[PDB]
């Protein structure tokens, strides 16, 4: 089950 | 990029017995970047029905793939895996040794 | 003991034409269960183990939406890092990401991971405490400042200690017939004459699961590494693994040598000896 939030480098 | 050369193993899924259907495997690992060309050869000629695993990588970020085909070993037929990658000045051929 | 869920993401820029190549794979332990490939026809998260196919359409719609959003995140990241590293648009570059969770022998949370590489080197990694980052260089330091200010570690802790463990446990129960089955190595030894004076003994471990194994040679009950050779663990293609170790020995002295096999599927380690 993939993580649902957005994290950008 | 940091580049790493592929490791290569050529082997059958099951013990090779002449006339008994089997799988020929070419396992490439330890390489970076991911773009790679892999053929399985029969008597020096490219085999058409070859599939491969989905790209994954190890803890050190290096890539691995399995290339494979169904085959039936015979006494006379020779098999090999032919690999090219940006790290190789020419394609690397590794012969199937049935004892390895 | 231990089980793990891990996702592996590779995004490769294509300066010649078009969008990055993006490939995502999910594993439980050493079993791949899902894939996405930006170049495949489906544009869907796809099953790669039968037991995941019992998830219903809401599951596949949600994993497809997330994996497509992941692909866009890593496309952006390629551009961001090209900028941070002052690189031209002429070359192909690679962003890799892995994240997931382990559960221990007690079936509770053991470990979380969320870490990246750029062109095959460490970029940034969540430390074991899930509180702080390891930034390999001043580019990753830039990400680290951003991520500290936005409390990214705290947000990931909730997924890693929570959702990740709950879904791993759900998979392990619905794939239980295979995921909680250990396949002990099928072992034998072969003998090959090198000269009139010496021979190779080869210790085989075949069709085992999971991949973790140890093969060791002893001579007269002491570890021997001199005059030994092995191969890295390799997939059989059917979900199991193979390995061998060999020792060169004086002809007639084969009986001095023992091959020791350690694997989760063996209640006690096996000892093999050329007696047959
Ligand atoms: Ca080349």
């Amino acid at each position: 089950y993939l993580q649902p939030r957005t994290f950008l480098l | 990029m940091i580049q790493r050369t592929p490791k290569i193993q050529v082997y059958s899924r099951h013990p090779a017995e002449n006339g008994k259907s089997n799988f020929l495997n070419c396992y490439v690992s330890g390489f970076h970047p991911s773009d790679i060309e892999v053929d399985l050869l029969k008597n020096g000629e490219r085999i058409e029905k070859v599939e491969h695993s989905d790209l994954s990588f190890s803890k050190d970020w290096s890539f691995y793939l399995l290339y494979y085909t169904e085959f039936t070993p015979t006494e006379k037929d020779e098999y090999a895996c032919r690999v090219n990658h940006v790290t190789l000045s020419q394609p690397k051929i590794v012969k199937w040794d049935r004892d390895m | 003991g231990s089980h793990s869920m891990r996702y592996f993401f590779t995004s490769v820029s294509r300066p010649g034409r078009g969008e990055p190549r993006f490939i995502a794979v999910g594993y439980v332990d050493d079993t791949q269960f899902v894939r996405f490939d930006s170049d495949a026809a489906s544009q869907r998260m796809e099953p790669r183990a039968p037991w995941i196919e019992q998830e219903g359409p809401e599951y596949w719609d949600g994993e497809t939406r997330k994996v497509k959003a992941h692909s866009q995140t890593h496309r952006v990241d390629l551009g961001t890092l090209r900028g941070y590293y002052n690189q031209s648009e002429a070359g192909s570059h690679t962003v890799q990401r892995m994240y997931g969770c382990d559960v221990g022998s007690d079936w509770r949370f053991l470990r979380g991971y969320h870490q990246y590489a750029y062109d095959g080197k460490d970029y940034i990694a969540l430390k074991e405490d899930l509180r702080s980052w390891t930034a390999a260089d001043m580019a990753a330091q830039t990400t680290k400042h951003k991520w500290e200010a936005a409390h990214v570690a705290e947000q990931l802790r909730a997924y890693l200690e929570g959702t990740c463990v709950e879904w791993l446990r759900r998979y392990l129960e619905n794939g239980k017939e295979t995921l909680q089955r250990t396949d002990a190595p099928k072992t034998h030894m072969t003998h090959h004459a090198v000269s009139d004076h010496e021979a190779t003994l080869r210790c085989w471990a075949l069709s085992f699961y999971p991949a973790e194994i140890t093969l060791t040679w002893q001579r007269d009950g002491e570890d021997q590494t001199q005059d030994t050779e092995l191969v890295e663990t390799r997939p059989a293609g059917d979900g199991t693994f193979q390995k061998w170790a060999a020792v060169v020995v004086p002809s007639g002295q084969e009986q001095r040598y023992t091959c020791h096999v350690q694997h989760e599927g063996l209640p006690k380690p096996l000892t093999l000896r050329w007696e047959p």
